[PDB]
């Protein structure tokens, strides 16, 4: 019975240490979750703004093409009327 | 501001019990006499409940601006306020709406950079590297030179 | 601005409603005229789901709506939806109450009377405007060109009409109204796309076919040569990315869709193309103003924006017309909004300020006032 | 780049903005007092019979009724503005703010704080059942 | 919308506040007191209406910023 | 809390019953749904031996019981046992009489009507609740993610169903319900463990095999490479201690058990895996909402907790889908209770407060009220 | 002695649970570390490419302005020619 009491108290201090380790892990978990949420939100915004920029670039490119071609044709016609 | 109101509201049934328990548990003395002026960190370690890090950082920094290294009973109440979630919770959104209206008293449809410039001129705060940098980052959130309402709306959100 | 009172130049159109205050260069708000009720059931509670999305809002939620245009061919077939469109236009796209602004609607030539009378009755009873005036869609397009003569071919999206005008005197016996327009071209393109495997059926996918037509189609200078070239080489096949991927390749469907304008036999219509109804409209005019009409042929309306139409039409008319006359086709770059620019100019005139149909006049003669002197 | 300086500048800007808002509120109170002062009618009560008193009362009541009508019209206009603002707010909500429900709830009450009690009670029940024999 | 019902409601509310008095239901001093009471009520109403006008100005601010944001969506 | 009245958000499920009051973060009581009668004779007198241990009590005395689940595949096959489970849930795990609390059950899509009608009849006659409402298990999981669009794959333990939703409008013609789920994976794992010598047969040992599956199995990113690696090295063999000793070593059975999800031909099922029924469910939707569904693919349910599934599924769909669309898979850490969290959110809404099936309504129309407007 | 032994068994099971907590915490934390790093890298790249597109779009604006002016010139020449 004496030996068993010894083992009981040893396991008792071990259990307290275990609980503390558990709480520390819990706090770390909450922290990392917060960080991940923030960074993912930033990812959303970054992707969306990239898309906006790409679309606008496309539209401006097309308009440039059209107007340039019209100008070239009218230049040819100016020479013709000369 | 809300800090004084929080210090006054420290006196309650729950936070008083927390303060009494902390005093009875890990405020006794009988140390080696090192003068542990940094016992606020020891209280944080013995708290068992870690609050938002902003509260702890502000408690460490903003108090004893004179470097006293000594804490009064009123400072005990302030620390216990920092323990629980006694924050104003980002103030009132009505305050943010009224601030945005006062900024748009000229009816510009958004907070122009002139508004922040004149407010900074009135307050006289030293123009550091973060000065103007923050204004350009928030106003040009789209980085296109246009300042939208949502930019400073969410910028002023989440703080008191 | 300030005191005083500005006029609202609305322009119902059929496909795009264009509106804005009188005296500017471009319409303030341009948005499709579609009203689409949701068709599925809806399970989320409290999402704030409305019963009808109108205007440009229903071009973003079109995946779960059934869009339906309230104007078929110039005429208005669904008056409740048209009233909803007008209410949206006044209150949300311009944010000006109609109680303090004159309005200047536009109407195609040769339209049913009841349509015009109902339009004025709505504007005077529901929205309660101070005074409204209805103008023919071609005279405005002639205003915008800064001319005073000329024969204008206003090929909109609903109906194509061809009003000749000389020295400010319109010729009512020479108006040739044809009901082929952009919508029929969209349907024909959607029908010939099926020859490659792409099937668009839903009323929402008609918008996708319309976008394909706008961005890719062009009018061929000579039809047979293009048909022969597209059948041998592959220099014409232009690709386009659907709203979900799966790019498509349009071959000789590019110039076959807008060719229907010059050969309405493609969609089974009997009448002659827009290249020959203009010549017929000219030949009905008197013998002494045909040279001026030949020299001042004006193009307007959205559908006349196809790349290469101002040359095909000139070639066709030069083939038809006598060899001595000079054929010139005025194609301003601001073709789409030409009618609205002309409307703004007309509403900004001082001489026109006493032609409005004042409300007291309507109260004394009823809605039939529009056919009277105040035209 | 300087987090400490960023926080200091944000706090100072917030405080000075609050002071300016309070100054604006005081200005608004002064303007309201001026409006109340200038809205009074200069009237005389010397040498007027009770018939004139009743006539003045009816005129003042008519003006009060007109002011009430104007106030009700402005209240209706502001109510319409409030309705359209709420419509825009729900538009923003469905565009972006759809995550309000997982925010409006109660968490960390007993499940996150009282969890070992179940195991303790189970062990005590097992011990009691063993001791029943 | 539906201005007839709005007009009817406004007229009904005004008729509720139709504070018409009789001949021998008050006194001359009492009539002056009633006039001053109506004056004070009108002044409180004017203060409330000025606050309402400021709130409507802020509503206009919100309207323009919200329409700007919605247009910025596209 | 105090006055007022809170709702009971029960969630029958199949394998774990999750319940709790509306407005919290996690279910109050989670316990397996098994009812096990004793099977041996019993010689001790006065031991207080009951006739049926339900819930978590029968997971501790499972050595001498014959556990049998009352819910096979979503549907309920043994109504007396299900009534017993509900009675236990209300009275012993929550200790709140049902006479004073609304209830919000959950039901899989495409289930037999009689199951739902019997469920409501029981709740109204036996337990005598004030009002109950039945909701589809996928809409709740979409609530919990805070979205309003997206296609949710709710791979529970009974049945895997895939409900696409856009802008709050569910698409009833695109629901793809497949009956492979966690239970079939447990049976297949128990069947392939026999290749090393370990034989589990008793209905009690199915729980041990379930624990092995939960703690050890994982989904391979690429199946053939893992099969080749596990056949050469020995870096995968993880050992596990049975409830009595005699540790076992699981080799390439680790990633072969959950691979059945993506190749249902392993257990003889014809249909395609969960990686291809999602793509098919998307392709049945309209052409204009496919991008949003691609970008907002949501995972839920217990069985989607395997380590490494959110990458395998994304790789598979990216292989199937067009190259331009972005494929994103939402896998919240609180996957298991996602349906119940969504149920709590829905029950806490003010707009939803008038959708309950009030008892007087049931008295007037009978149990068939559930199929009516109050869905 | 028997009571002490029972206590010991209880402590043993609790220690087991604690180690279980430790392992699961570590696993989840490593997972979130992986996600954090991947998200951060992708966010960086997306911001970079979006800014690139913005620069190209501004260049396109300037090109379009040049072309518009030249078209105005050619149009004036053609009309005078007429
Ligand atoms: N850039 C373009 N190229 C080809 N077709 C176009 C273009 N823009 C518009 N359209 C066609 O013209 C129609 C719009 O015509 P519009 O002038 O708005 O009609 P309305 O007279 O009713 O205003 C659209 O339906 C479209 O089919
Ligand atoms: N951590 C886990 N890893 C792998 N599989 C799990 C895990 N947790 C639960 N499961 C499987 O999921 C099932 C529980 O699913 P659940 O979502 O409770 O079903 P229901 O929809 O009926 O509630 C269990 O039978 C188990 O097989
Ligand atoms: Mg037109
Ligand atoms: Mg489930």
């Amino acid at each position: 019975a004496q030996k068993d009491e010894e083992k009981m108290e040893i396991q008792e201090i071990q259990l307290k240490e275990a609980k503390h380790i558990a709480e520390d892990a819990d706090r770390k978990y909450e922290e990392v979750a917060r960080k991940l949420v923030i960074i993912e939100s930033d990812l959303e915004r970054a992707e969306e703004r990239a898309e906006l920029s790409e679309g606008k670039c496309a539209e401006l490119e097309e308009e440039l093409k059209t107007v340039t071609n019209n100008l070239k044709s009218l230049e040819a016609q100016a020479e013709k009327y000369s | 501001d809300d800090i004084y109101k929080a210090a006054v509201e420290q006196l309650t049934e729950e936070q008083k019990n927390e303060f009494k328990a902390a005093f009875d548990i890990f405020v006794l003395g009988a140390e080696d006499g090192c003068i542990s002026t940094k016992e606020l960190g020891k209280v944080m370690r013995m708290l068992g409940q870690n609050p938002t890090p902003e509260e702890l950082q502000e408690m460490i920094d903003e108090v004893d601006e004179d470097g006293s290294g000594t804490v009064d009973f009123d400072e005990f109440l302030v620390m216990m306020v920092r323990c629980m979630k006694d924050d104003s919770k980002g103030k009132s959104e009505e305050e943010l709406s009224d601030l945005f209206r006062m900024f748009d008293k000229n009816a510009d449809g958004y907070i122009d950079l002139e508004e922040l410039k004149i407010m900074l001129q009135a307050t006289g705060e030293t123009i550091t590297e973060d000065d103007i940098e923050e204004l350009m980052k928030d106003g040009d959130k789209n980085n296109d030179g246009r300042i939208d309402y949502d930019e400073f709306l969410e910028f002023m959100k989440g703080v008191e | 601005d300030d005191e005083e009172t500005t006029a609202l130049v609305c322009d119902n159109g059929s496909g795009l409603v264009k509106a804005g205050f009188a005296g500017d260069d471009a319409p303030r708000a341009v948005f499709p005229s579609i009203v689409g009720r949701p068709r599925h059931q809806g399970v989320m509670v409290g999402m704030g789901q409305k019963d009808s999305y109108v205007g440009d809002e229903a071009q973003s939620k079109r995946g779960i709506l059934t869009l339906k245009y309230p104007i078929e061919h110039g005429i208005i077939t669904n008056w409740d939806d048209m009233e909803k469109i007008w209410h949206h236009t006044f209150y949300n796209e311009l944010r000006v109450a109609p109680e303090e602004h004159p309005t200047l609607l536009t109407e195609a030539p040769l339209n049913p009377k009841a349509n015009r009378e109902k339009m004025t009755q709505i504007m005077f009873e529901t929205f309660n405007v101070p005074a409204m005036y209805v103008a023919i869609q071609a005279v405005l397009s002639l205003y915008a060109s800064g001319r005073t003569t000329g024969i204008v071919l206003d090929s909109g999206d609903g109906v194509t009409h061809n009003v000749p005008i000389y020295e400010g005197y319109a010729l009512p016996h020479a108006i040739m109204r044809l009901d082929l327009a952009g919508r029929d071209l969209t349907d024909y393109l959607m029908k010939i796309l099926t020859e490659r495997g792409y099937s668009f059926v839903t009323t929402a996918e008609r918008e996708i076919v319309r976008d394909i037509k706008e961005k890719l189609c062009y009018v061929a200078l000579d039809f047979e040569n293009e048909m022969a070239t597209a059948a041998s080489s592959s220099s014409l096949e232009k690709s386009y990315e659907l709203p979900d991927g799966q790019v498509i390749t349009i071959g000789n469907e590019r110039f076959r869709c807008p060719e229907t304008l010059f050969q309405p036999s493609f969609i089974g219509m009997e009448s002659a193309g827009i290249h020959e109804t203009t010549y017929n409209s000219i030949m009905k005019c008197d013998i002494d103003i045909r040279k001026d009409l030949y020299a001042n042929n004006v193009l307007s309306g959205g559908t006349t924006m196809y790349p290469g139409i101002a040359d095909r039409m000139q070639k066709e008319i030069t083939a038809l017309a006598p060899s001595t006359m000079k054929i010139k086709i005025i194609a301003p770059p601001e073709r789409k909004y030409s009618v609205w620019i002309g409307g703004s100019i007309l509403a900004s005139l001082s001489t026109f300020q006493q032609m409005w149909i004042s409300k007291q006049e309507y109260d004394e003669a009823g809605p039939s006032i529009v056919h009277r002197k105040c035209f | 780049i300087s987090a400490s300086r960023k926080l200091q500048l944000k706090t100072l800007m917030l405080q000075i903005a609050k002071q300016e808002l309070e100054r604006e509120a005081e200005e608004r109170r002064g303007e309201k007092g001026r409006a109340l002062s200038t809205r009074c009618q200069p009237l005389e009560l010397a040498g007027l019979s009770f018939a004139e008193l009743q006539d003045l009362c009816r005129q003042l009541h008519a003006r009060v009724d007109k002011v009430d009508e104007e106030r009700y019209d402005v209240e209706a206009k502001v109510t319409k503005n409030i309705t359209e603002i709420a419509d825009l707010n729900q538009k923003i909500f469905d565009l972006r703010g759809k995550f309000k429900r997982p925010t409006l709830r109660r968490v960390r009450i007993s499940a996150d704080a009282m969890m070992q009690a179940l195991l303790g009670a189970r062990a005590k029940e097992t011990l009691d059942l063993r001791a029943h024999l | 919308g539906k201005r007839q019902t709005e007009r009817e409601k406004k007229k009904k509310i005004l008729a509720e506040r139709r504070k018409v008095l009789a001949i021998d239901h008050l006194n001359e001093d009492q009539l002056r007191e009633k006039a001053k009471e109506l004056w004070q009520s009108i002044y409180n109403l004017e203060a409330e209406k000025f606050d309402l006008q400021e709130k409507f100005k802020q509503q206009k601010y919100e309207i323009n910023v919200l329409r700007n944001r919605i247009n910025d969506n596209q």
